[PDB]
């Protein structure tokens, strides 16, 4: 799982909702998480795929805590036909905080979009829960999926996704301390069971 | 609730460049890097869970 003793990722999903008529509803997941020892990756192998200026991945990893850093490899399900493109996530904490979720859409390692969502604790089942339900996808992401699906073969989509990354940083709004950081890398799934994923711990050496 | 998004001015152009890098490799002047497959990553990075 992705999480520290300060915050844990419980669920993540990026989806496409379609409502053919008032009696028909459809939901397609492109990627999902939350539906024993993690493998490690040398963070120096991926620094170039993420921003490295004031407030970059190398900078945030150096400041730490280093156990909050994860690299997620996704195999996105693109087998899908009014529509809503959204993202649903849920975090868990033992302490009541105000969290800030930064999602950076990166192209060639450079930030292009930044979604920033301030979320508040809701005490459910003995702990604090931070939920982001149906967060609209940005126009860059919507058009990106549309253009990816438009390619004639899967190998071509994997080549384009080679320069596409997302950096997710969850921070204590008051403390400015990194609670969780997930560097996301993508490939197109080619399985009957659809979307798959692998999670790794990011390490110094 | 409401969210705040900081989009870049050349977003449409950057998205088109992300695709044109693969569609025209000798044409698009995009940054070059080591292919992920050729990097020192775990064998599991390219063998999806079964
Ligand atoms: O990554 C995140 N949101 C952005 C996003 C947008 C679209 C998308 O669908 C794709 C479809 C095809 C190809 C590529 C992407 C996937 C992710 C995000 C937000 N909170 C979390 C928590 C854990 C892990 C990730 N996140
Ligand atoms: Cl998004």
């Amino acid at each position: 799982s992705i999480g520290t003793t300060k915050l844990r990722l419980v669920e993540f999903s990026a989806f496409l909702e379609q409502q053919r008529d008032p009696d028909s509803y459809n939901k397609h997941l492109f990627v999902h998480i939350g539906h024993p020892l993690l493998e490690s990756v040398d963070i120096r192998q991926i620094y170039d795929k993420f921003p490295e200026k004031k407030g970059g991945l190398k900078e945030l990893f150096g400041k730490g805590p280093q156990n909050a850093f994860f690299l997620v490899k996704f195999w996105a399900d693109l087998n899908c036909n009014g529509a809503f493109y959204g993202v649903t996530s849920q975090y868990e904490s033992s302490e009541n905080m105000t969290v800030t979720c930064s999602t950076k859409v990166c192209s060639f390692g450079k930030q292009v979009v930044e979604k920033v969502e301030t979320e508040y604790a809701r005490f459910e089942n003995g702990r604090f829960v931070y939920r982001i339900n149906r967060s609209p996808m940005c126009e860059y992401m919507i058009n990106f999926i549309h253009k990816l699906k438009h390619l004639p073969e899967k190998y071509m989509m994997n080549s384009v996704l080679e320069n596409f990354t997302i950096l997710l940083v969850v921070t204590n709004r008051d403390t400015q301390e990194t609670l969780l950081c997930m560097a996301c890398v993508f490939e197109v799934s080619n399985s009957e069971h659809g979307a798959q994923h692998h999670i790794y711990r990011l390490v110094k050496d | 609730g409401h969210q705040i998004v900081h989009v870049r001015g050349d977003s449409e152009t950057d998205l088109e460049a992300l695709f044109n890098a693969v569609m025209n490799p000798k044409t698009a002047n995009v940054p070059q890097t080591v292919p992920m497959r050729l990097r020192k990553l775990p064998d599991s990075f390219f063998k999806p869970p079964e």
